[PDB]
């Protein structure tokens, strides 16, 4: 009974400021944690953070600073992502997921992810 | 420190036989791994848990190692849905990064 | 008194006691008492009877009850249905004012408690996929937190002392009953005598 | 002897050569001890005379209680049993017990 619906491709400007939204409805959002990564087209895949629902915890990688920032909100039950300094190269895709604690390690739960480009 | 090669980029079997890839990690900082199913435009569909487990959802005939600071994973055959990437996972400290990946081909001949 | 975690448990066996000069006093706020009529504790005889003290914020004396949610009544402390048990509450304001800050509660359990389970322990509770090791942090939390029992709080910040009556009716012997009273006597008249 | 107290249920605190009799008995969880001080001495070295003894004290304990043992205070105890026997009492004009009489054990009895 778990669905994630995101939003479509989007086109961004460098020196810029967009917003990725990740939607979860038809399950508990309170426990389990929420995670965000990145594909740059087939390359390695990077764990660009996580963010728990319940304490508000915030946690990056080792090199994210320049768009380091997470919020979530209950009354929509979703994930918002705020993109900044679109400089060269972060046209890519933004996958968002869900683990489970009981059972399930290890981003059970995948989304379709929204495919953000960079141009001028 | 960090990091991930799995000793391979990418590998190619024709007809018939056995794939196997490893995911040879970093020193020793625990023993949690996972394998990941990447299709050419949809999302990830994860393979195997910490190497050795069973998917309840997937039709697992699968064969994979034991513990310590290495892992491997066999998979049964090479059928006609298999052309796809390979994803390792390792899940110790906070600043989680993967592989580079690994892919199958399937080697036609003439 | 002790923490809610640790609730203090005392037994109290071999007296003679008036259980009716509790609720005539004004002072006891909450009285909530499910086991047997306020009026009918003197009349009646128990056995090895077991008190449970511990204090409570203002706004949660309904979750001391049996069956019922709560996250106290989850991880401190939960009711069996089949309890005929008794409860009194009362405020406690005036005793921790500046204010307290040396009371500690569990807000972080794997599963709800036992019935009259005294959980002592520590650990580093644990919420997340990866294994939690060392330091605490992201998943890593301290599952004891304090008391806002601010001197300038009114009802929901108060502290309340609370206590849970229990006992077990007549399993061989009998110790503790209720209080007897006698009148005087009267000579050289017929009467009927109890003696 | 002094090795654990756990759960400790229940607590009581209370107060020619002469010789002590005791009698231990045990009816639907409740424990007796009856006790003589000395009684009537005829002879040494043996119980001879006759004297009643008196109840000392109660105790609402609820134990089964099927073996025991002494102690000693280290650097002889007479030890009967008891039956169901039927036995006839000449009470004094005091109220005191002077005379018993088995039931079974003679037929002049
Ligand atoms: C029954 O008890 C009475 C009361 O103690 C005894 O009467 C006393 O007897 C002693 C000697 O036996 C006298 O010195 C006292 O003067 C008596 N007092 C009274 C008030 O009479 C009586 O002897 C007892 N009888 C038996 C058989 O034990
Ligand atoms: C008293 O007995 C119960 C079992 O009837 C046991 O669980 C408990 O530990 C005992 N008390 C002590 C202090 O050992
Ligand atoms: C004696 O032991 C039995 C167990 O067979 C128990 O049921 C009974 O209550 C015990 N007696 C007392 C007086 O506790």
């Amino acid at each position: 009974e778990v669905q994630l619906q995101q939003s479509g491709p989007e086109l961004v400007k460098p020196g810029a400021s967009v917003k990725i939204s990740c939607k979860t409805s038809g399950y508990t959002f309170t426990e389990y944690t929420i995670y965000w990564v990145k594909q740059s087209l087939g390359k390695s895949l990077e764990w660009i953070g996580g963010n728990n629902p319940n304490n508000d915890d915030t946690t990056y990688k080792q090199f994210f600073k320049g768009k380091a920032t997470l919020t979530v909100d209950k009354s929509s039950s979703t994930a918002y992502m705020e993109l900044r300094s679109l400089t060269s190269e972060d046209s890519a895709v933004y996958y968002c997921a869900r683990d489970g604690y009981p059972y399930y390690y290890a981003l059970d739960f995948w989304g379709q992810g929204t495919s953000v480009t960079v141009s001028s | 420190d960090i990091v991930m090669t799995q000793s391979q980029k990418f590998m190619s079997t024709s007809v018939g036989d056995r794939v196997s890839v490893t995911c040879k990690s970093s020193q020793n900082v625990g023993t949690n791994v996972a394998w990941y199913q990447q299709k050419p435009g949809q999302s990830p569909k994860a393979l195997i848990y910490s190497a050795s487990y069973r998917y309840s959802g997937v039709p697992d005939h699968f064969t994979g190692s034991g513990s310590g600071t290495d892992f491997t994973l066999t998979i049964s055959n090479v059928q006609s849905a298999d052309l796809a990437e390979y994803f390792c996972q390792q899940y110790n400290n906070y600043p989680w990064t993967f592989g580079g990946g690994t892919k199958l081909e399937i080697k036609r001949t003439v | 008194f002790a923490s809610v975690y640790a609730w203090n448990r005392k037994r109290i066996s071999n007296c003679v006691a008036d259980y009716s000069v509790l609720y005539n006093s004004a002072s006891f706020s909450t009285f909530k008492c499910y086991g047997v009529s306020p009026t009918k504790l003197n009349d009646l005889c128990f056995t090895n009877v077991y008190a449970d003290s511990f204090v409570i914020r203002g706004d949660e004396v309904r979750q001391i009850a049996p069956g019922q949610t709560g996250k106290i009544a989850d991880y401190n402390y939960k009711l069996p249905d089949d309890f005929t048990g008794c409860v009194i509450a009362w405020n406690s304001n005036n005793l921790d004012s500046k204010g307290n800050y040396n009371y500690l509660y569990r807000l972080f359990r794997k599963s709800n408690l036992k019935p009259f389970e005294r959980d002592i322990s520590t650990e580093i509770y644990q919420a997340g996929s990866t294994p939690c090791n060392g330091v605490e942090g992201f998943n890593c939390y301290f599952p004891l937190q304090s008391y806002g029992f601010q001197p300038t709080n009114g009802v929901g910040y108060q502290p309340y002392r609370v206590v849970v009556l229990s006992f077990e009716l007549l399993h061989a012997p009998a110790t503790v009953c209720g209080p007897k009273k006698s009148t005087n006597l009267v000579k050289n008249k017929c009467v009927n005598f109890n003696f | 002897v002094y090795s654990s107290a756990n759960n400790c249920t229940f607590e009581y605190v209370s107060q020619f050569k002469n010789l002590r009799e005791f009698v231990f008995k045990n009816i639907d969880g409740y424990f007796k001890i009856y006790s003589k001080h000395t009684p009537i001495n005829l002879v040494r070295d043996l119980p001879q005379g006759f004297s009643a003894l008196e109840p000392l004290v109660d105790l609402p304990i609820g134990i089964n209680i099927t073996r025991f043992q002494t102690l000693l205070a280290l650097h002889a105890y007479y030890v009967g049993y008891l039956q169901p026997r039927t036995f006839l009492l000449k009470y004094n004009e005091n109220g005191t017990i002077t005379d018993a009489v088995d039931c079974a054990l003679d037929p002049l009895s």
